[PDB]
């Protein structure tokens, strides 16, 4: 109505005037007013004015909450200590002090670094569990530890609201938006009120990214205490990285409760469910293996008929096509095709050993050198495989062990935690020797021990590595390699100071500058770092043309899970180093069509080296539209690393490190075709 | 920078724009123009040579026709297929299931679940030939929408585009063949066929050529054609042994059921009210698509929409229903 009788009530200023009209306004505060709340040049006196002062604090935050204000709404009411499902309280609570509560604390938070907030904050937290909004007023008080015994508070009944939307986009918000220390508050208190709730499976996921001894232990408990168990000791030994199942096989061997925890602590319980159950279900067309097998020759597609082969581990024809193949086969492709016997035998345990004896302790070294390294991927837990490569070691130039060095250190590195693996790695290291792979393999093998550790080493390891590094500055593929491992060293963390430290005792020349960028590159797994995003578009353009390639190739670990911005411009630039960087920084994601039609153009191309690696990543993102690219492939070059390569993409088409690894490793294909003896032994593939 | 601005005293003031013909593999390549000049120059810097595609429109020059760069052309191509994947499946629409699991089971069959395909020896790498009595695409891409599901698909509407300019000839069809050859696991879909139904003495000529070239006398299994016309007497005898080898369907009378189908599916989304009846609704129709039901759905929920509510009711949609009632009998 008409403001005629309530207009003159709020000029005096007497105390019954206040009294009695304020009252008024809080019967008629249901909808505010009738309007905007014109009257602050009216109340504006009313604002010097003091019985019921309190009243007066609420209706001049309500005002001042009305119009507009940043400071001086929540002073009356952290003055005011209020003591005096409607539309009253949804509207000067909910909004009202929605925002208000948020200004002060955003203000309060910002400001200063007492007790007042929180007991607004409490107090705001109870009436919002009272209107029952969610995830609006929590993603407010976000920022404001208060956060436990606010979850804790609230976690009583609602999980599913608070679990799936709060956990969900919180947490894609909190690696996103929210730095690492209020994660780990996340990681911490959703290990309390996880803990307390159901739903295991994300509290491994919990464990996953806390890596911490405890959750596994309350989560085996309660989990063993809980009653399938084959199928979560399947992705429980994959959600688990390499300390804590070492660590795991240690405890659960220290309580021996049941051995069924060491059972499915190691390879064969996650090994011996799947194949059978995929012979089974799952029937392979034997033309690939035939035809993939027959349009091979020149010595290099036979190569890529020994990957089509070993991509097998149903029909095991080609594998067993009699002798012969091996002793045709040269020195690359002797190594490739001795490891393809361990490729094709990731099952079988009892089998490996009468199946790779034939060749073991033969006449060329390489054939049993890649024996060695068959009998070390073929298993990762049995530790009973690497006992005679492992005796002798005493060569010291080259007596069969460099290269069996180089296949038993490779695929032990593969299966390896103890310290008596790198007190025998100290004279291999220490060796020193011309080839390339003795310390790629040493430097690859110490690295994926160390991955995950516990914040990372800086003892005589990497020290020792790095020292003997900077020894002599010849082959300057092993700083192209050494970085490999000392990043895989370094990754886990992205916080530590260590890469700093690796920028006073690394910073020299180009070459251990690079070395610096690698551990620049793997000491950055990902959080929210823009820092680090525009200082990348600021060093984007330095004139070394393979720190573009590293240090910016590191866009694919980086931003991994927010893939909405991984896509730039970096095909529209004029460097083909930066077509390499988009193009291997696709990824092996589910491969939507956005990325098809980037390599539909990144595909078209005339250098060999990015021709020769774009079916890497294009079969990698994609395993209806698998056999276009091949045909594709066959109507551009109809050179031998084309065909070998898109042979093994057919090969490719039909958070852990061991996902990671192999291909940041695989990096190196611009060289010698003694990397693609390398190159057959990857472990990240699925 | 001086290499790549010195070039610019042949793409300067004697600078033409011509029509090349072929390219020969002897680095000469052959132009013309309105007259028809053939000049063989060695190639230049600027040229792909490879996405060239030949017989289109290039740059020439006053002097000895070096050939300095190249021109796109016809962004007339845009408008012909559809990239875009709309949600529509196979199970959106019923009664037919047998009439699309025949299409479904004939063109989904090659390059996709290939056990009951390849295995056999057949391949018949000509698909099947439908047509549609309501037509306007509704019934016509309410089949052919099963294969845009998940797979590249290629359409062609109406044979304007062959008549709405000089008789070039087809070249329009050599490039729609390769597109399809560079995109062979895609759908042909040639729909509004009337050709002959609308000089016409090479209209003749050009369909004849059009069937020996959809014929594949020289590529093997590599895509899938499904046409679609309105009329099956407009086609001649002769278009159909080459066109026609795998199999064709007779569509169904929608009078009342398959109306009161396409009815639900077009008001199965949209929230009507209870008073709306049907029979009224699939009675004053008469030989209707569901382009204009789709059309009073739209102005129906618009006008419903003007009120800011989404409930349709029954005086609403039978005011959109005058609509109908007017369109066809105008």
């Amino acid at each position: 109505r008409d403001k005629a009788p309530v207009q003159p009530q709020q000029s005096p200023a007497a105390a019954p005037g206040g009294t009695d009209e304020k009252p008024s306004g809080k019967e008629r505060r249901d909808a505010g007013d009738k309007d905007k709340e014109q009257e602050l040049s009216e109340e504006d006196k009313q604002l010097q004015d003091e019985l019921y002062r309190p009243a007066l604090e609420e209706l001049r935050r309500q005002i001042r909450s009305s119009t507009t204000s940043m400071t001086s709404v929540p002073k009356p009411l952290k003055f005011l200590r209020p003591h005096y499902n409607k539309r009253f309280a949804a509207d000067i609570i909910s909004v009202l002090a929605m925002t208000m509560s948020g200004e002060r604390e955003c203000l309060k938070y910002r400001l200063v670094g007492a007790g007042e907030v929180a007991k607004e904050w409490q107090e705001l937290d109870d009436a919002e569990k009272v209107q029952r909004e969610p995830l609006l007023t929590l993603v407010k008080e976000i920022v404001p530890l208060l956060m436990e015994i606010e979850q804790v508070d609230m976690l009583e009944k609602d999980i599913d609201e608070n679990a799936y939307a709060k956990v969900c986009l919180y947490l894609t918000s909190c690696v996103n938006y929210v730095p690492e220390p209020e994660n780990s508050a996340l990681l911490r208190c959703a290990l309390g009120v996880f803990r307390k709730f159901s739903r295991f499976p994300e509290a491994l996921r919990l464990a996953l990214m806390l890596n911490d001894m405890e959750l596994v232990e309350d989560i085996f408990t309660s989990c063993k205490d809980v009653v399938m168990l084959g199928r979560h000791g399947v992705f429980l030994e994959l959600s688990e990285d390499v300390e804590e199942y070492e660590d795991l096989t240690e405890i659960m061997s220290n309580v021996q409760l049941n051995s069924n925890f060491l059972a499915l602590a190691r390879e064969l319980d996650i090994m011996e469910p799947k194949v059978p159950d995929d012979i089974y279900k799952t029937h392979l067309e034997n033309n690939r293996f035939g035809g993939s097998g027959s349009q091979v020759d020149s010595a290099r597609m036979n190569l890529a008929s020994s990957f089509v082969n070993g991509f097998v581990n149903q029909d095991k024809l080609l594998t067993d096509d009699g002798n012969k193949w091996l002793y045709k086969n040269k020195d690359h492709g002797m190594l490739s095709a001795a490891a393809s016997l361990g490729m094709i035998l990731l099952w079988d345990v009892d089998g490996g050993l009468t199946q790779i004896d034939k060749y073991l302790y033969s006449s060329e070294d390489y054939i049993k050198s890649g024996a060695l390294l068959a009998c070390g991927i073929v298993n990762s837990g049995v530790r009973n495989e690497c006992d005679p490569a492992l005796a002798l070691l005493s060569d010291y130039v080259l007596h069969n062990s460099n290269t069996m060095r180089l296949g038993s250190i490779f695929g032990l590195g593969l299966a390896y935690n103890r310290e008596d693996v790198l007190t025998l790695l100290l004279p291999v290291m220490g060796d020193s020797k011309s080839s390339m792979e003795v310390a790629g393999v040493t430097a690859l093998a110490c690295g994926m021990i160390a991955v995950g550790s516990c914040n990372g080493d800086v003892t005589s390891t990497i020290l020792q590595t790095i020292m003997e590094k900077s020894e002599t500055e010849l082959k300057d593929t092993y700083a192209r390699w050494l970085p490999l491992g000392l990043g895989l060293n370094h990754l886990g963390k992205g916080e530590a100071i260590e890469a700093i430290l690796a920028a006073l005792e690394v910073v020299s020349e180009p070459f251990r500058s690079f070395a610096n960028t690698l551990v620049d590159v793997c000491a950055y797994a990902g959080s929210g770092n823009v820092l680090k995003v525009q200082q990348l578009l600021h060093i984007c353009s330095e004139h070394f043309d393979s720190k573009e390639k590293e240090e910016d190739k590191d866009k694919k670990e980086k931003k991994d899970k927010d893939k909405k911005e991984a896509p730039a411009d970096m095909g529209a630039h004029q460097g083909v180093a930066v077509l390499g960087i988009a193009l291997i920084a696709m990824g092996e994601e589910i491969g939507a069509e956005m990325a098809l039609r980037t390599f539909g153009h990144l595909l078209r191309y005339g250098e060999p080296t990015l021709r020769r690696a774009v079916p890497l990543a294009l079969a990698l993102i994609s395993v209806s539209h698998d056999a276009d690219p091949e045909v594709s492939y066959n109507s551009i070059f109809a050179a031998r690393l084309a065909a070998m390569l898109r042979q093994l993409a057919q090969y490719h088409a039909k958070k852990g490190t061991l996902t990671l690894c192999p291909y940041h490793s695989d990096r190196q294909l611009m060289s010698q075709v003694a990397v693609a003896g390398l190159l057959t032994v990857l472990v990240s593939f699925l | 920078e001086e290499e790549r601005s010195k070039v610019d005293d042949l793409r300067g003031t004697p600078m033409s724009v011509g029509t090349l013909e072929e390219i020969i593999d002897d680095n000469h390549a052959i132009v013309s123009t309105s007259v028809g000049s053939e000049h063989y120059v060695s190639i230049l810097s600027f040229v792909d040579k490879d996405l060239l595609e030949p017989g289109c429109s290039v740059l020439l020059n006053h002097k000895v026709h070096a050939v300095i760069g190249v021109l796109m052309d016809d962004p007339l191509v845009t408008v012909m297929k559809v990239e875009k994947a709309p949600q529509e499946t196979y199970a959106d629409i019923g009664g037919l299931d047998n009439q699309i699991q025949e299409i479904k089971e004939s063109v989904e069959l090659p390059l996709t679940h290939p056990e009951y395909y390849e295995e056999m020896g057949i391949k018949p790498p000509k698909g099947v030939i439908l047509y549609g009595p309501p037509g306007t695409g509704k019934t016509l891409l309410a089949k052919a929408v099963a294969n845009q599901t998940s797979a590249t698909f290629l359409r062609v509407v109406g044979s304007e585009l062959i008549q709405k300019y000089l008789g070039d000839g087809p070249k329009l069809v050599r490039e729609l063949f390769r597109v399809a050859e560079e995109h062979a696991p895609s759908i042909v879909f040639i729909d509004e066929i009337d050709a002959i139904g609308t000089g016409e003495r090479e209209i003749q000529r050009t369909m004849l050529e059009l069937l020996n070239q959809l014929d594949g006398f020289d590529s093997r299994g590599d895509v899938k054609v499904i046409m679609a016309t309105n009329r099956i007497e407009t086609l001649d005898p002769a278009l159909i042994r080459p066109g026609r080898i795998d199999r064709k369907i007779e569509f169904p009378l929608p009078d009342e059921k398959t109306k009161k189908r396409i009815f639900q599916i077009h008001t199965s989304r949209m929230t009507l009210a209870d008073d709306v009846t049907l029979d009224d609704l699939i009675m004053a129709k008469d030989d209707l698509s569901g382009a204009d039901i789709k059309a009073i759905c739209t102005e129906a929920g618009l006008m419903a929409l003007r009120e800011r509510r989404m409930k349709v009711t029954n005086e609403d949609f039978k005011k959109s229903k005058e609509n109908v009632l007017y369109k066809k009998q105008e």
